[PDB]
């Protein structure tokens, strides 16, 4: 029981997030209302105070004499699902015959979509994102040819044994999900749920994954978010003997059922490395085009 | 009546006679974690007044050539007062913050500082200049503590993103002819209900001159920028011995 | 239908209208989102709101 | 709340943060000509927004020794924009005007301009000095166009009348320590319902320093006076080919 | 007939001269009323803005 | 169904009868149009109409 007044009257524990704003339906662009001349003292829409941190509240109607316009222009194409639910390339896997990289007929790809700039720049507009996804696998030879070859794709979550050869016992796939498909078949396609241990994936994590001294050698771990590490994607030609053909698997991802939070400035310098915002210090370029003088076009 | 203000929390009070309203980040006030969002089962500790109060941590000098600085939260406070102690003894922490940046001059000085809060402010390096070396920033640059850290390349926020768009984040400006402070309230931002005050900085505070400081010879040339902040709705859990990192 | 509530958007303040043929909802199409917006959250997050007609600083 | 103002008409907006209210000449707002006052039978044209808008026509420099200037209405506008075209193509014209004279300085400058509107401002000449020669002012002095004209003898308004009594006309003062502009609204004044925009100037605008401009060496010495005006309720009739005079 | 809104809501054509002042009868000079001392803040009749 | 009104003909004075399986209406079949015609618009656009029996110019 509580008896001293400061305890009774305290707000310690209020779990309700007091919100100053709320969403309104806006299926179309706003309309324009008729306006006329205003010759007044006291009323001054045009004057603002940007220091406050808010954007100007002045509208067309108050700055010029406007007509009435019934705007039926839709806002549907700018929803998160509209912007993001379009398949883009997020991974390429090579399976050569005579090669330096994967001459053994299998390959392991750590799932990380930050290797391609188009897709990456788009998702990095937000800090946190939660979504489901549709993955499509397009396979062919390096010339774009289709050959009668059978492949196995397996999803290996963190902790499951990664295959170490085309004949690894792990390909028994008694629990992991695998897809068996021919290059001659249409691209394989599957749905993936939101799998992070967190409520969202986060393209930016200002911190370290572990405790301890963060000495120079363990600085490559700054920014590493295990909550974003979903595992490995493994592929192999299905046989006990080497395949007769060199292959390429291109991975496309289409997000769906998207939610995003905390928008941020968009990347303006070329990307250099996966999941790390390093930029070339000697080649810092302006965000856009430049001109010779401010008084000339 | 919008230019004048008083912020009182704990045993501390701040006054200003040249304010520019108050920004409440993303439109919401700090709040404690709900029983449905929570996951850890131990009863949390909510010290209240001993930790939710204003702490004045640092003063920088604004010079005609300053590039700008940043601080990381809650890093700036992990070694200060009762808040720090709690952050060290507990694995889990969560809180909001009221940030009040101060800077006064005269009706004859000029300049404008952009004061903004950027969640998950991951720092990048110049990659050996040529961009061929995959270097990483050292602990002292990622978690600079109370002293903060000076920006090497403000135009790209030392992270390859344009400062020209930083206004998409909660912010205010300190434009000397207008105001002498910026006040921003920030709720707890993260993809988890609680986290480590040591391993993870939820956001960074940036103070960057966009319109350079200027004045005529003879006017006071020392123009300080002081940082004062107060945790709000602090909660801690997962108690054990104190740890500094 | 009678499926699982697996979707990444289950519990969203905006309702979707989708198609599905499997027992797991995350397999469903993207559908149509609801058209609500809240610009103020980012463009006008001030404590004491000021009018269009007034002088912002008084 | 009387010091601040916004004037919006057409596609043009004016702002001021150091105003001194607004004068409405002879206490009445501009209006269109009634069917009982009218006499011409053709249906008039009332272009509206394309001609009733603010036009910024001229800038003069206020010097410690300036005598003052005047402009004639509607003469100042007969060659500008869609208004001018209408004034040239039609025999008949009528309209009111919103005049906004601008002049800012610093809290360290000083001086006061008298801004007034004088209907039927007929200019006189000095009559050969001795007063024996019956001379007349040349067209360029009676209808000076946008450039205006400088007063030769401000004390008698170049017309043998005392400027000391000019305040009996609609006016405002621009006293630097107080305001940076003057705003005067003028209805159509004439003994006829409509008239020629070319042959007859309904009134003159006078801007005359009464308390001389002054400041210390080192303060900005270029202090401009800019003239902006907007026709109101413009009506035209008696259409034919364009004529400039 | 008029159908677009800006036309319907426009004041083009208002022939009534809006007047801010009106005449009052004044057959004699104004009278003087009794007054007393005023020791007040806020009220300042003597101060003007010519 | 519950789709978007994307069709190039949305708001047409003649109604169509189509088939579709996608959320966007422009993906639908051409269907059947309505059989209305207005020859007069092109063949007889005169201000003062004249009869068949009369002498056109009187
Ligand atoms: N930010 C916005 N973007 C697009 N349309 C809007 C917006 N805000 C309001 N509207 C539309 O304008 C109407 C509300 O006008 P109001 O009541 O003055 O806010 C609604 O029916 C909306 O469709
Ligand atoms: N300008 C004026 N000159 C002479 N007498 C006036 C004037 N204004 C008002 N009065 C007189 O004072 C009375 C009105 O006083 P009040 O109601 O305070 O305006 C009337 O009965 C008038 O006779
Ligand atoms: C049968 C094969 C199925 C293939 C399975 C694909 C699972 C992919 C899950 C989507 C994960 C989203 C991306 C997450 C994190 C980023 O790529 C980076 N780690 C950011 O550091
Ligand atoms: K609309
Ligand atoms: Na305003
Ligand atoms: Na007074």
């Amino acid at each position: 029981g509580d008896r001293v007044a400061d305890v009774i009257e305290s707000s310690i524990g209020d779990s309700v997030s007091r919100a100053l704003t709320h969403a309104l339906p806006a299926p179309t662009g706003q309309n324009t209302q008729v306006s006329s001349h205003r010759l007044d003292t006291g009323k001054v829409p045009a004057l603002q105070a940007a220091e406050i941190g808010a954007s100007s509240n002045a509208s067309d109607e108050s700055m010029i004499e406007t007509r009435c316009v019934l705007n039926s222009h839709s806002t549907a194409e700018t929803t998160l699902d509209s912007f993001f639910s379009r398949a883009g390339l997020v991974g390429e896997i090579d399976l050569p015959l005579k090669g330096t990289t994967n001459p053994n007929g299998y390959a392991n790809w750590d799932i990380d979509i930050t290797g391609y700039a188009q897709m990456r720049r788009k998702v990095e507009l937000f800090t946190y994102m939660r979504f489901d996804a549709e993955f499509t696998f397009v396979a062919c030879t390096p010339t774009g040819e289709v050959v009668p070859q059978l492949l196995q794709y397996m999803f290996v979550p963190p902790g499951a044994p990664k295959p170490d050869s085309r004949e690894s016992l792990a390909w028994q796939t008694a629990t992991n999900p695998s897809v068996f498909v021919k290059l001659s078949d249409p691209p394989a396609q599957v749905s993936v749920p939101f799998m992070s241990p967190a409520s969202a994936y986060q393209w930016f994590y200002d911190g370290y994954p572990t405790f301890g001294e963060h000495k120079q050698e363990k600085d490559l771990e700054y920014g590493a978010m295990p909550n974003n590490m979903m595992g490995t994607f493994s592929v192999r030609t299905v046989g006990t003997s080497k395949s007769k053909y060199p292959l390429v698997v291109r991975i496309y991802m289409r997000m769906k059922h998207v939610r995003a939070w905390i928008p941020r400035p968009m990347r303006n310098q070329n990307y250099l490395f996966k999941a790390n915002p390093n930029y070339a210090g000697n080649s810092i370029k302006p965000t856009g085009a430049s001109r010779t003088a401010i008084t000339t076009l | 009546s919008d230019r004048v203000a008083q912020l009182t929390i704990g045993n501390s009070t701040i006054t200003t006679q040249e304010a520019a309203n108050i920004i409440v980040g993303y439109g919401e006030w700090p709040s404690y974690c709900s029983d449905s969002d929570a996951t850890a089962v131990d009863k949390p500790t909510r010290p209240d007044v001993s930790v939710n109060r204003f702490y004045t941590l640092d003063t920088k000098l604004w010079e005609k050539s300053s590039k700008g600085w940043y601080w990381k939260f809650p890093d700036v406070l992990t070694e200060t007062g009762v808040f720090g102690q709690n952050a060290q003894f507990h694995y889990l922490y969560r809180s909001g913050f009221c940030i009040h940046v101060q800077c006064n001059a005269s009706k004859f000085h000029q300049g404008a500082l952009l004061v903004a809060v950027l969640p998950e402010y991951v720092i990048g390096t110049v990659a050996g200049g040529t961009g061929t070396e995959d270097t990483h920033p050292p602990y002292k640059q990622t978690q600079p503590g109370a002293d903060g850290f000076e920006l090497q390349h403000p135009y790209v926020l030392d992270a390859g993103i344009p400062i020209s768009q930083l206004t998409v984040c909660p912010h205010q400006w300190i434009n000397l002819r207008t105001n002498n402070c910026a006040t921003i309230i920030v709720p707890y931002i993260n993809a988890l209900p609680f986290d480590s005050a040591l391993n993870h900085c939820n956001f960074g505070l940036l103070v960057v001159p966009i319109s350079p400081l200027d004045y005529d010879q003879g006017a006071t040339p020392v123009i300080p920028i002081t940082i004062t902040l107060a945790p709000m709705c602090s909660e801690f859990a997962g108690l054990r011995q104190a740890v500094t990192q | 239908s009678h499926e699982n509530s697996n979707s990444a958007t289950e519990g969203s303040t905006i309702n979707y209208t989708t198609i599905n043929y499997y027992k797991d909802s995350y397999a469903a199409t993207a559908g149509k989102q609801s058209l609500k917006q809240d610009p103020d959250k980012f463009a006008n997050p001030v404590k004491d709101i000021f009018t269009e007609m007034a002088a912002p600083l008084k």
